[PDB]
RNA sequence: ACGGAAGGGCACCACCAGGAGUGGAGCCUGCGGCUUAAUUUGACUCAACACGGGGAAACUCACCAGGUCCAGACACAAUUUUGUGGGUGGUGGUGCAUGGCCGUUCUUAGUUGGUGGAGUGAUUUGUCUGCUUAAUUGCGAUAACGAACGAGACCUUAACCUACUAAAUAGUGGUGCUAGCAUUUGCUGGUUAUCCACUUCUUAGAGGGACUAUCGGUUUCAAGCCGAUGGAAGUUUGAGGCAAUAACAGGUCUGUGAUGCCCUUAGACGUUCUGGGCCGCACGCGCGCUACACUGACGGAGCCAGCGAGUCUAACCUUGGCCGAGAGGUCUUGGUAAUCUUGUGAAACUCCGUCGUGCUGGGGAUAGAGCAUUGUAAUUAUUGCUCUUCAACGAGGAAUUCCUAGUAAGCGCAAGUCAUCAGCUUGCGUUGAUUACGUCCCUGCCCUUUGUACACACC
């Protein structure tokens, strides 16, 4: 119910690849850039999206990531 | 009156059946209507409905009063 | 009197929904696809386009005489205004609706098993469709009840 | 040349029967349809399809 | 042509005007109060907003509305809760600054909806679907 | 007045795109054609009151079916346009089925 | 596939935990039987028996009353007139001379190729040793690589914008004076193109919220648990919808002239017609309730929910007035209605003076006299009303259904079925509360291993 899943990770990793400086850690900041950087087709995408870039700042916070 | 005799209705049994709330009667309550408009304490308002009469305004504003702070 | 407020203005559906439930067990041979209608204001045009615009227009009179007076002895419009002339449209053949109507043909005509099914797959193919998936029930031998299938192209199931 | 082949037919089911394909349901008078079941599904644009919910 | 405005404001679930009648804490509006009702249930839970936070309370403060609208149940389930957040919140120019904080502090743990207004709001749903908690009505063939 | 301006609001209700498209594009090129003040439509969420014949009647089974939804869109105009040619607009395309809600109310 | 073998994981259609009950006076439902000319038919497991609108008063009523009745085109003995092969007479008929639509496998997740190889083939890797759940969901390594579907693929949800140069029915200051007190201006008609503007509730289109984050341990953080819980949302966003994979001698041939099918038109394979049974009960099964109380009552505020039709050639027609013990009976008012029956108003709740628990007040599936409605039609009581002794159970055994926020459960209304005939389904309300957070012990369901002499696959 609250896992994971690789739908987020395929955008995820090719994002960062493209633009490391970015992904502020706070959350408008977060959103309003990805919905432009990736175009969406979904509010609950949107949504979702918004909730994992949470989950993404609090994996930045935790640090290194294994690959 | 249309009003009345549904908030006076109440609850009646069709055998084995449910309960089934039904209308009060009309027959006494226009009959009572009547009577209080002839000795002239209700009153027939224009626009659908009725209203009270001044010995009923009297009635409700002091003596109402001057006989609570009797019985209080 | 025929006028009411907000009822008749949502039971128009029954209307139209005869029409195409007409149009699909007569109006068949022609390739009924869809009436694309255009009511120009000052001019009230209602056109049909067909796949068979040949076929459609025939030999001057036999589909007409029908086509052009059922249309109007029916709801009694002025003269004028439900107007039947064919012409040369194109992108006729970019539709599923399309290809039903060309594998219906290819169906009809009675090939074997293999010659209809290049035929159909070399022309969904020239039209630019990359994928099909069909079905079929019923049978060829004289058994029970057969159910055969083939997909080209993976479609999301549904 | 038959007398006898009259009856009243004026209202009650005994007077109306389906119009649809003599079937065997559709006893509801709305806007005159008096139409069946499988005949609804017959009909095939009148239900105001749309799939969210 | 002029810009002749109504003072439109916003309340729980309905319209008011934005004029308010200062006075020495009568809580009425010149020809009727609301507050003697005697209901026989409810009176325990309308002394709760007031009898728990301070009896009077009132020496600075009156309600002066008229609105027709929402609802009578959400009107008593609204507008009681609606002057406790008035006497404990707007005061706060007013009231003591301490006692207002352990009011505060002693509400956060009593959240409860019993200290909640009613941000209820009437809504038009779309006809094709009844069902709430039950299933839906189809047929089978 | 002479030449009164009072503002009956045409209320613009269609059903079809072949009656709707007519309508637009009618209004917009009498205005365009006698020269109107430039102030063009929008469209609306429709006023639907919620009524419909139902024949569904007893809940059996699982559902393998549609919706039953309809719209109406009725939209608006928003201009300063004269009642004169408010009623022209109704005299010309004739078609039963449009309805104009007499509101003396220009904005 | 199976296992009365093992392990792992889930389900209040399984329960150490209980509450609301059926099985008790009883019926609405079909069975088999007596059946009268018929009491018409389909189907027999968690997967029919309140299902097939199947709650049937004269053709869906199929059965008789039977004098029913000659009413087809085409060689004929001189109204084809008895007889011909058959125009249809299939409206006599099977899911088995046909599809189509729904249900079962879908209270639980699994599905498919292309390469790479192994099996000198069947097949296998890809599709997983463990480690967490609503999931093939994440870590992680590996003959693996990179791709779609069930969830992910979408939108309606529930307590949403000082928001939309959007509409006179839902309304507010100034108010047009006060008719309730008329000096203690909120209001009564918003003085019938009516004190103006508009939405701030009737009509809802956008973008926007909540994410385990700011804390620490419980996996090495790579999963996941807590409490400060943060509200248009700490249960993924509660409730709802995609019949994904491929099968069922499954309900529909009696469903639309749908299948190489047995036979006819004068004694029509009966089209129709005078009507009525289609509710008859010696029997049991099944969902639905009227009570087995001082909980039966007067008086009152208890009323805070969208729900649905309308002559257009036949029945919707009054909110109010008037008569009546009451079914009910007549008028401005309702045929183009957000507009008029509709300004939909859903119901018993606390109370005290008094009778008052009992087979008596606890009531009426029981029997009788009169008052009238919808329907030609109220017969084998369609239905409500005034009265009359209550038989009925002292909370019903064996066995069996539902149950964790708008918490099941007691209660009454709106709509469909309706000319008239609710105990049949959904939504609301009054109180809105448990006895549970673990289980595989019964019941079943998925993954791994193992044996099989089964593979129309443990009937």
């Amino acid at each position: 119910g609250r896992v994971r899943t690789k739908t987020v990770k395929r955008a995820s990793k090719a994002l960062i690849e493209r633009y490391y400086p970015k992904l502020t850690l706070d959350f408008q900041t977060n959103k309003r850039l990805c919905d432009e950087i990736a175009t969406i087709q979904s509010k609950r995408l949107r949504n979702k999206i918004a909730g994992y870039t949470t989950h993404l700042m609090k994996r930045i916070q935790k640090g290194p990531v294994r690959g | 009156v249309g009003k009345l005799n549904k908030l006076y209705g109440g609850a009646k049994s069709r055998g084995v059946r449910p309960y089934k709330h039904i209308d009060a009667s009309g027959s006494i309550n226009r009959k009572v209507l009547q009577a209080l408009e002839k000795i002239g304490i209700v009153e027939i308002s224009p626009k659908g409905g009725r209203r009270i009469s001044e010995n009923g305004q009297r009635d409700l504003d002091r003596i109402a009063a001057q006989t609570l702070e009797e019985d209080e | 009197a025929l006028i009411s407020k907000k009822r008749k203005l949502v039971a128009d559906g029954v209307f139209y929904a005869e029409l195409n439930e007409f149009f699909t067990r007569e109006l068949a041979e022609e390739g009924y696809s869809g009436v694309e209608v255009r009511v120009t204001p000052t001019k009230t045009e209602v056109i049909i386009r067909a796949t068979r615009t040949q076929d459609v227009l025939g030999e001057n009179g036999r589909r007409i005489n029908e086509l052009t007076l059922l249309v109007q002895k029916r709801f009694k419009y002025a003269p004028g205004t439900i107007v039947l002339y064919a012409e040369r449209v194109q992108d006729r053949g970019l539709s599923a609706v399309a290809q039903a109507e060309s594998m219906k043909f290819k169906l009809l005509n009675g090939l074997a098993i293999r010659r209809a099914a290049y035929g159909v797959v070399r022309y969904v193919m020239e039209s630019g469709a990359k994928g099909c998936e069909v079905v079929v029930s019923g049978k060829l031998r004289a058994a029970r009840a057969k159910a055969m299938k083939f997909a080209d192209g993976f479609l999301i199931h549904s | 040349e038959n007398v006898w082949f009259s009856h009243p037919r004026r209202y009650g089911k005994g007077s109306r029967q389906c119009r649809v394909c003599s079937s065997h349901t559709g006893l509801i008078r709305k806007y005159g349809l008096n139409i069946c079941r499988q005949c609804f599904r017959e009909k095939a644009n009148d239900i105001g399809f749309n799939k969210f919910r | 042509a002029v810009p002749s405005v109504q003072t439109f404001g916003k309340k729980k679930s309905a319209t008011a005007v934005a004029h308010v009648k200062a006075g020495k804490g009568l809580i009425k509006v010149n020809g009727s109060p609301i507050t003697l009702v005697e209901p026989e249930i409810l009176r325990f839970k309308v002394y709760e907003p007031l009898l728990l936070v301070g009896l009077d309370k009132f020496s600075n403060i009156d309600i002066r509305v008229r609105v027709t609208g929402g609802g009578h149940v959400s009107q008593v389930y609204a507008i009681r809760q609606a002057i406790a957040k008035g006497l404990v919140a707007y005061h706060q120019k007013y009231v003591d600054e301490q006692s207002k904080n352990e009011l505060k502090k002693a509400f956060t743990s009593y959240d409860r909806t019993l200290l909640i207004a009613d941000s209820r709001r009437p809504e038009p749903k779309k006809f094709g679907g009844k069902g709430a908690r039950s299933r839906f009505q189809k047929s089978y063939r | 007045q002479q030449q009164q301006i009072i503002k009956i609001r045409i209320t613009l209700t269609s059903t079809k795109v072949k009656q709707l498209e007519n309508v637009s594009s009618n209004i917009v090129k009498n205005a365009e054609q006698h020269n109107l003040v430039k102030k063009g439509p929008v469209r609306l969420p429709t006023k639907v009151l919620k009524i419909s014949t139902r024949k569904t009647p007893n809940g059996e089974g699982s559902k393998t079916w549609e919706t039953y939804e309809m719209r109406i869109h009725k939209r608006y105009i928003d201009l300063e346009a004269p009642v004169q040619i408010v009623k022209r607009i109704t005299q010309i395309t004739i078609e039963p089925g449009v309805d104009v809600e007499v509101v003396v109310a220009s904005n």
